[PDB]
């Protein structure tokens, strides 16, 4: 009965930056791996970035270099830095965690990037 | 794949 709480999303201008937050909840047990997937409208869901408890991290090719995942100081909490956002980054972003051998998924938070900029 | 990283042991 682990609960994911995703925050930081919303409706943003092209070229701006955004940080998502995800806190896995209801466990005293550190995760093994935690990260983000995303679903562009009408497209399949795809992994974005993941980080293991050791700090070892993995990025999908479509975002590698543009996004950065990290461990917050808080128990079972990770951040996704999304820099230089573009309309193709528009998507539902889903947090996922693996704790004690079980995967848990968040409800997802929208990140929408208009083509208009500052 | 992304899923190979996800499932892998640390």
């Amino acid at each position: 009965e682990v609960q994911l709480v995703e925050s930081g999303g919303g409706l943003v201008q092209a070229g701006e930056s955004l940080r998502l937050s995800c806190a896995a909840s209801g466990s005293t047990f550190d995760f093994k791996v935690m990260g983000w997937y995303r679903q562009p409208p009408g497209k399949q869901r795809e992994g974005v970035a993941a980080i293991r408890l050791s700090g070892n991290m993995h990025y999908a090719e479509s975002v590698k270099g543009r996004f950065a995942i990290s461990k917050a100081n808080a128990k079972n909490t990770v951040y996704l830095q999304m820099n230089s956002l573009r309309p193709e980054d528009t998507a539902v972003y889903y947090c996922k965690v693996n704790i004690r051998g079980q995967d848990y998924w968040g409800q997802g938070t929208q990140v929408t990037v208009s083509s208009v900029s500052s | 794949s992304f899923e190979d990283f996800w499932k892998g042991e640390d």
